[PDB]
DNA sequence: ACTCTACCGATAAGCAGACATACCTCTCGATCCTGTGC
DNA sequence: GCACAGGTAAATGGTTTGTGTCTGCTTATCGGTAGAGT
């Protein structure tokens, strides 16, 4: 809750300046307020009787500044919790409580029903997965990541890595797909536009031994795909180019790939300035998973692990 | 009847259909080595002429739609050279009983 | 299994049920048991809608 | 190619030409020429079968794995009464069952295909 | 004799469409409002 | 004193684990001859 409260704050409305700067936060106890406007305590079992919802009230300081305590809602309040009345009761308190010293709580009552949130299970982020794809489609395996933020707010942004052409087809290479951009990149062009130009050093980020050569062999149809991009600048002018369907000049371009790649390029490693060498790193690391996937000295991620 | 070796070419079968009111029948070697009538799951495949057919048709009451259907690429038409509207009887062994005889008309 | 070590090929790793329902079973055959009495319950369940709709 | 031939100027690796008139197979970088002899006949080598012993990394911490079983096959070379076996590492049904064994006290690996 | 390019046939390969046994039983929620009026 | 009537919201960017098995439409790609010379 307070992670939330303090995550976006702060709002700049336009020296003519307007900010609110949200403060603090705390829950208070379950109360009820009546017809008559008079508040008491509200207990689990009034709750249920009455038809009510066991939810307390919490509040936020607003601090506002131009250059106390206010309402913001209700919110509901899981019973035998640190806010519940019953999570201090002994047994003839609760006894005295019309509640049965049996009940485990972790059930929500609103409108007079008790209601169990039932846990979801979904796959866990941050994890590189290989799977092989079908036979009759040309795409032999993926590699693809699914980059959250945990703190942050949630992005799921999906980074796919797959190796274009069949065992059998002589056109194997490799092509990436970033985000918001609607067609495939080669990995060299990525990793040009990162800062690494020389082409010895990719191979060094791709492959940890000198002695894989049946790695290096797979590689060599990107690194001749690579050709036509030798520089930085005209990698970032080919993603931009990439992007926006020539909305507006080049110069642009490189701006908002170089934005593209600094936000959404794998939002978990980091986000601030000297990204370049760490997501480099992370791409070569999936890429040398994706090929020893490929070299079947890996045996394909099960979906089922738990 | 013309027995071509490998390929034939999509003018030179638009040539043939091109003499009436004869028929031309182009055949493979490659089909032609082995006889399709002599395996074990073809039957007995007898062409009916115009007065068997219209006999047929009248005991049976039955219209010319109101038959099984074999197509006009079928082998066994083919073997047979089949025309359109044009009934063959088929007969074949059955294991409920000893003898069973089927028309099909080609389409 | 957690239990066993790696590249074991016998047939109790492997999931063979040297015991009896009288005897008992020991937990590992007891998991196995378990898998495979899963996958026949998820076989019917899929069958008895395929059939009912290959019959209609 | 079993080995990539690299610019010792810039960082780029080498095409393969030939000098046709010096009838000799010479190396040349993009960026800069860098023109040599490039005495090698090896252009391209084409892999079809996994390669015998395979093994793995075998890093010096193989035996601090608990889950790895462990035998009384004698070691070749120390004679060591102690080991562990484990299968090959190849990912697919065309590979063996052999058992490829290594000793804890002096790091070699031997297998088990007495043949 | 096959160059300079046109329609014939014969495939590959991507783009969407339809749909998943039968019978009944019970409970539980939701079916609008905010800018605008003198 | 309170009611009265139009769809003025989001622009965006954005989503989701693991659905196959034919079907039809629309391109891209591949051979093969015809309007005739030195
Ligand atoms: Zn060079
Ligand atoms: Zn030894």
């Amino acid at each position: 809750l307070q992670d939330i409260i303090c995550e976006d704050s702060t709002l700049i409305l336009e020296s003519r300046k307007y900010e609110i700067s949200f403060g603090k936060i705390y829950v208070t106890k379950p109360m009820v307020n009546e017809s008559d406007g008079v508040t008491h305590a509200l207990y689990p079992q009034e709750a249920r009787l009455r038809n009510l919802t066991y939810s307390s009230g919490l509040f936020v300081d607003v601090k506002k500044r131009t250059y106390g305590k206010v309402f913001i809602g209700r919110l509901p309040i899981m019973l035998r919790s640190k806010n519940c009345y019953l999570s201090e009761a002994t047994e003839s308190d609760l006894y005295k409580l019309k509640e049965c010293p049996f009940d485990m709580g972790g059930y929500f009552i609103i409108n007079g029903s008790e209601k169990v949130l039932i846990a979801q299970e979904r796959s866990a982020g941050n994890i590189v997965q290989v799977f092989k794809k079908a036979a009759p489609s040309p795409i032999s395996h993926v590699a693809e990541i699914r980059s959250a933020l945990e703190k942050g707010s949630r992005f799921i942004s999906t980074l796919q890595v797959k190796l274009y052409g069949r065992e059998g087809s002589s056109a194997r290479t490799i092509k990436a797909t970033l985000p918001y951009i609607k067609q495939d990149i080669p990995i060299v062009i990525i990793f040009r536009a990162l800062g690494i130009i020389p082409d010895g050093e990719i191979l060094e980020h791709i492959c940890y031994d000198v002695n894989d050569w049946q790695m290096l062999e797979m590689l060599k149809p990107c690194v001749e795909d690579g050709f036509v991009i030798q520089d930085r600048e005209t990698a970032l002018d080919f993603i931009g180019r990439r992007g926006t369907a020539l909305g507006i000049k080049k110069e642009k371009r490189i701006q908002y790939a170089k934005d593209i790649l600094q936000k959404e390029f794998l939002p978990h490693i980091t986000q601030l300035e000297g990204f370049e060498s760490r997501k480099a790193f992370f791409l070569g690391y999936m890429i040398n998973r994706l090929l020893l996937c490929a070299l079947d000295r890996k045996d394909q991620d099960d979906r089922d692990h738990f | 009847i013309f027995v071509y070796q490998n390929n034939i070419t999509p003018s030179a079968m638009k040539l043939v259909p091109s003499i009436p009111p004869a028929t031309i029948e182009t055949f493979n070697e490659a089909a032609l080595v082995v006889n399709i009538t002599h395996h074990e799951l073809v039957p007995k495949h007898i062409r009916l002429s115009s007065d068997e057919k219209r006999e047929l048709l009248k005991r049976y009451r039955l219209k010319e739609s109101q038959l099984p259907r074999i197509q006009r690429a079928d082998p066994v038409a083919l073997y047979l050279g089949l025309k359109r509207g044009e009934v063959v009887k088929i007969i074949r062994k059955s294991e409920t009983s000893g003898r069973y005889a089927s028309y099909r008309i080609c389409m | 299994l957690p239990h066993f070590s790696k590249d074991d090929y016998s047939p109790e790793s492997k999931g063979f049920v040297e015991n009896s329902y009288l005897r008992g079973l020991t937990p590992q055959e007891f998991f196995f048991h378990a898998m495979g009495g899963r996958e026949g319950l998820i076989d019917t369940a899929v069958k008895t809608a395929e059939t009912g709709y290959i019959q209609r | 190619m079993t080995t990539f031939r690299f610019c010792r100027d810039c960082n780029n690796m080498l095409y393969p030409r030939e000098d046709k008139e010096n009838n000799r197979l010479l190396f040349e970088c993009r960026t800069c020429s860098y023109v040599e002899e490039a005495g090698s006949p090896l252009v391209y080598r084409h892999e079809l079968i996994t390669n015998i012993g395979e093994t793995a990394g075998v890093v010096q911490d193989i035996g601090s794995d608990p889950t790895l079983p462990r035998s009384d096959r004698e070691c070749p070379k120390c004679h060591s009464r102690e080991n562990v076996f484990f299968q090959s590492q190849q990912r697919r049904k065309d590979t063996s069952m052999v058992l490829f064994f290594v000793c804890l006290s002096c790091s070699h690996i031997f297998t088990s295909d007495q043949k």
